[PDB]
DNA sequence: TGCATCCGTGAGTCGAGGGTAATAAGGCAGATGAGATGAAGGCGCCGAAGGGC
DNA sequence: GCCCTTCGGCGCCTTCATCTCATCTGCCTATAATGGGAGCTGTCACGGATGCA
């Protein structure tokens, strides 16, 4: 996403150093401002700017929204060391503590 | 699809006489398409196979999630139940507990 | 030619396979120059992982 | 030329002039635009890898502004037919060096292109695979550089796509963060340095010193044995005599064995 | 225990070369850079880390020693223009026989 | 008898890997893991106090 | 050249539209090239001519 | 905000505490346990800690 | 000799109450199955499929 | 002023399970930093030995 | 029995120029070539703009 907003500003900045019919400048301004929205919040407006595998990019509003999203994820509840995990087994031998 | 895609747009650009079925063809978007079949889709999955009534489990089993099937999310109380008409045809009680 | 002995006995850590990569460079801290010059040990230019 | 060495334009020679000049741009512009349907045209077939079809038409629209430059009518041929050149040049240029994520010279993009297109013409007319050293005699060069270009073409994957066949998790969940720190491995260290200052007390000072100056420990730099004698006013095969000295009792077993565990 | 490689051979006792059969005298720097090449034959050298480990981290030079040290390599031992010492641009020098 | 054996199924970590953006260890039993204690969790820890 | 952020253009209230008394569906119109805007206006100069 | 943002419609509440320039007290329990502070339960008062 | 008096916690996912986590200490036992007191199964919920 | 009409939110907990693709692109001039060369200076190290107190 | 102080000897170790070898960037090609491939959408509930009428 930051790649298609470099080349969509570097190609308006060439189209308006130049010189090209409004027609075309316009056209690049409204790619910068979708490029802009995608990278923001993608498949907000209209279908989702998609990249290889046709899977919708995760845009900065995409890593902060729901389960998945890091507020929920590693903020709330986090991976900790010290820690195991195994099946449990009746200790009926055992003292309560 | 893509082949008559591409074969339609190669038969223009040649001169005619000048073109051949072989130059016409390349074969590389089916084989393409059948590794895309193959590998990395869900409804040709790795066999599970521990003793052999896995494996004679895994096929002749009627799967409903993929391209064209409805996700589990997508998927409604009503989908999930029992038809009349399952009887005979799909067995009511082998199903995931999942 | 550096891999186990069909037959040979393993647990969890022993080594299976020799494979020795190029290790480039980094920094050799100067304890490590202290440490060769106390047993001649050689500078090992390979990663073993 | 009238601007600059030149004089007062009179009444006839400015309005005129800049009438025609505006007549001129607005006649380029109007077959410019008449002409960016070839531009929309032609793109069709350029998209479906790298860039968008928009991105394409634009980069195409940019190829046409430069050609109708260039277009000369006293030639005699059609616009379009000049403009196709053009057109076909932008888009394969901006494809080259704008449509990687990893950006490749198109001079070593162009060979990739031409290994991927022998490569499947000489599929189908064989049977099967082509051999990277087959692949090299219709390169007319050494098949290790076809093997380097081959593992160069490959693309980066995404960090964020769904492993699983079920959708439960990301790429980036799997990966090892190689720059963080062991936690085992900096206690050990601060350990050995605490061994080694101890070594170095139980030496004499001078010596302990020396090599401390020596190998850079107490600060950043490594001193050569100059800076030794300028420290301590003294030559610099002395200096030499005593580093003989420090490492003639650093091999005695003592230190040798309570070391050299260390590892 | 004398390390060989193709027509150059070396004994680790009195530092000294035999190139195709013909014993020949080195400089000592210059020795200990081929006893980095043949003790990682095969293998690409680089102008850093034989910088980092056969000389002394304290060199304050520039980097067109190693070159024409190379250099010398190649008019003691490797006379002709192409040469057993390939060099890499950018990624330094390897000991190994043309293919 | 199950393939359900405890044996692939006891995992146990002090110090492993962490992950590149957030420092927190990965998960599984292929790379060394580390439990997750979720928000869940959380929730009974506030309310022991 | 200026953009607009979509988190106040686009949501469930317009912010953007709220502010400027206008609506999404003639915002989008503007902030994606397809209709004009009055930026502003010569009151004096209109009065007297 | 800091709370409102993790439980529910993130972007919204984002956008409303942005243009209202709220200023958290990070007094909370959800922010304390964001931010790595002591929960003001239990043993996180100061009568106890 | 090192766990001699150190608590040590238990936890079973899903988590719904205050006692799905509970602090024990932990006694070495042969096998690889962790031994759980028959009397806290109902706080944990926790069964033996 | 309705009023359908839609449009954006919510929808679980740990564990099996890793990666899938097109196309007309080619000479040519310049430049540029890396690496190949050759030459000359500032000690090294000795090859001699001075020598005596 | 060796320190105080020597000529010089090529070596050697750098260092200055000073040449080539890939490697990369910009420019030109003239019959004509003139308007998207494809996308599958529909869970459940619930608050709110919304285009018109
Ligand atoms: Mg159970």
């Amino acid at each position: 996403l930051y790649r298609r907003v470099i080349n969509r500003n570097n190609r308006l900045k060439r189209l308006i150093d130049l010189g090209a019919p409004e027609i075309i400048v316009n056209n690049e301004k409204r790619m910068l401002q979708e490029s802009v929205d995608a990278l923001f919040d993608n498949g907000r407006r209209g279908r989702p700017v998609t990249g290889p595998g046709n899977r919708p990019l995760k845009s900065l509003s995409d890593l902060l929204k729901g389960k998945q999203g890091r507020f929920r994820q590693n903020l709330l509840g986090k991976r900790v060391d010290y820690s195991g995990r195994s099946v449990i087994v009746v200790g009926p031998q055992l003292k309560l503590h | 699809s893509r082949m008559e895609r591409v074969v339609r747009e190669r038969m223009t650009t040649q001169d005619v006489e000048a073109i051949t079925p072989q130059t016409l063809i390349n074969i590389r978007p089916v084989v393409a398409a059948i590794k895309e079949f193959f590998g990395t889709s869900q409804l040709s999955q790795f066999m599970d196979q521990n003793n052999p009534l896995s494996g004679l489990t895994h096929k002749r089993r009627l799967s409903a999630l993929g391209p064209g099937g409805l996700s589990r999310e997508r998927a409604g109380l009503e989908v999930r139940d029992v038809h009349p008409s399952h009887y005979g045809r799909m067995c009511p009680i082998e199903t995931p507990e999942g | 030619r550096g891999i186990v002995r069909i037959g040979a006995e393993v647990r969890d850590g022993d080594i299976l396979v020799g494979k020795v990569t190029p290790k480039g460079e980094t920094e050799l801290t100067p304890e490590e120059r202290l440490l060769r010059a106390i047993f001649g040990e050689k500078a090992r230019e390979v990663r073993d992982t | 030329e009238l601007s600059e060495r030149g004089e007062k334009l009179p009444a006839a020679q400015r309005r005129d002039m800049m009438w025609i000049c505006r007549d001129g741009d607005r006649a380029k512009n109007h077959l410019l635009e008449a002409n960016l349907r070839l531009v929309v045209s032609l793109a069709k077939r350029y998209t479906g890898r790298g860039m968008a079809f928009l991105d394409l038409i634009q980069e195409g629209n940019l190829g046409l502004i430069r050609a109708v430059e260039k277009f000369d009518y006293t030639k005699g041929y059609k616009f379009s037919t000049y403009a196709t050149w053009w057109i076909r040049q932008a888009i394969t240029r901006a494809m080259a060096d704008q449509a990687r994520t990893i950006r490749i010279p198109v001079h070593m993009v162009e060979v990739i292109n031409k290994l991927g297109r022998i490569q499947r013409e000489l599929l189908q007319d064989l049977g099967r695979e082509p051999t990277p050293e087959e692949l090299a005699k219709e390169m007319d060069i050494t098949p290790e550089k076809v093997l380097e270009i081959q593992q160069y073409a490959r693309e980066p994957i995404s960090l964020d796509q769904t492993i699983g066949d079920e959708g439960d998790s990301q790429l980036g969940d799997f990966i090892e963060d190689s720059e963080a720190v062991v936690a085992v491995d900096a206690v050990s260290f601060t350990l050995l340095q605490d061994q080694l200052q101890s070594v170095l007390d139980t030496l004499s000072e001078r010596e302990a010193g020396v090599v401390r100056l020596r190998f850079g420990l107490t600060d950043g730099q490594p001193r050569t044995l100059d800076e030794i004698g300028q420290v301590y006013g003294v030559t610099r095969e002395r200096i030499r005599q005593i580093e003989s000295k420090t490492m003639s009792k650093l091999r005695h077993p003592s230190r040798s064995q309570v070391l050299r565990d260390y590892l | 225990v004398r390390l060989t490689f193709a027509d150059i051979e070396l004994d680790e006792e009195t530092h000294e070369v035999w190139k195709a059969g013909q014993p020949v005298s080195l400089s000592p720097t210059e020795f200990t850079l081929l006893r980095y090449f043949v003790i990682n034959a095969g293998t690409v050298l680089s102008k850093p880390k034989i910088l980092d480990h056969v000389w002394r981290y304290d060199f304050g030079g520039d980097v067109n020693v190693v070159e024409s040290y190379v250099s010398y390599l190649r008019r003691k031992i490797d006379t002709g223009e192409k040469r057993l010492l390939h060099t890499l641009r950018g990624v330094g020098y390897v000991l190994r026989e043309p293919r | 008898k199950l393939h359900h054996l405890v044996d692939d199924k006891i995992h146990a970590r002090s110090t492993g890997p962490y992950s590149m953006i957030t420092q927190q260890p990965l998960g599984g039993k292929a790379q060394f893991g580390g439990q997750r204690f979720g928000e869940m969790e959380c929730w009974a820890m506030q309310a022991y106090g | 050249a200026p953009v607009t952020h979509i988190w106040y253009f686009k949501g469930v209230p317009s912010r953007l539209g709220y502010l400027l008394d206008l609506a999404p569906k003639d915002l989008e119109k503007i902030i994606y090239f397809a209709a004009y805007v009055i930026t502003s206006v010569d009151e004096e100069m209109r009065h007297n001519e | 905000w800091l709370s409102a943002a993790s439980f529910q419609e993130t972007t919204r509440v984002l956008t409303d505490a942005a243009i209202n320039c709220r200023s958290d007290k990070l007094n909370g329990l959800k922010e304390n346990v964001i931010i790595g502070k002591l929960i003001p339960a239990g043993t996180g008062i100061n009568r106890y800690r | 000799e090192v766990i001699a008096e150190h608590p040590v916690l238990l936890n079973r996912a899903p988590t719904l109450h205050r006692l799905g986590i509970q602090a024990f200490e932990p006694m070495l036992v042969e096998g690889k199955a962790i031994q759980l007191h028959p009397l806290v199964c109902e706080a944990f919920n926790a069964d033996f499929d």
